[PDB]
Order: structure tokens, then sequence, then C-alpha cells
């Protein structure tokens, strides 16, 4: 099992999946289309905001 | 200014070359469902109308 673990913003938890785009899809995080796994997001607007 | 959906505006885009990465690389749109068509292909693909 290979973890990799994040943050980004609200909008932007859409574009980790196999397919998507944007600024995350393209020059941070990539998703193969072939993906097998599971994408968790949760929000955590209480302890990465200050 | 932007008419309300019960009169949405509507312009005829023709003649002219349109750089779609522009629109397509700019963070101010949240939502940019294309269907029929991919949004990465859509640089190279010359359309009518």
């Amino acid at each position: 099992v290979y973890a990799d673990s994040f943050v980004i913003r609200g909008d932007e938890v859409r574009q980790i999946a196999p397919g998507q785009t944007g600024k995350i899809a393209d020059y941070n995080y990539k998703l193969p289309d072939d993906f097998t796994g599971c994408v968790i997001a949760w929000n955590s607007n209480n302890l990465d905001s200050k | 200014r932007f008419a309300s959906v019960y009169a949405w505006n509507r312009k005829r885009i023709s003649n002219c070359v349109a750089d779609y990465s522009v629109l397509y690389n700019s963070a101010s749109f949240s939502t940019f469902k294309c269907y029929g068509v991919s949004p990465t292909k859509l640089n190279d693909l010359c359309f009518t109308n």
C-alpha cells in the first residue's frame, strides 16, 4: 500500500481523480487512468489555517 | 454586464483563432464540464461557427 498525503483547496479535491485536470492535476499530482485505490479527503479548517 | 438566465445572451464567434488554453488554465472557474469533447484536445481541434 502506498499512501500519498498532501493539502489542497476545497474546490481542488475534485481534481484528485483519474482524468481530471487543473493546476493540481497538471503540475503537482497526476493520477493514472488505471488507478486502483481510494482518495480520502477531509476539511481541516481548524488546524492548518491561522 | 451579464443578461439574466431568462434572457441569456448569445454571440456567434467565427473566422478567428482562439487559444482555449488561456481559459483552460485560469483558476477563476469552478466547473469546466465539457460534453462530447476533451478540454485538452480543444486546442488542436478546429471547429466551425
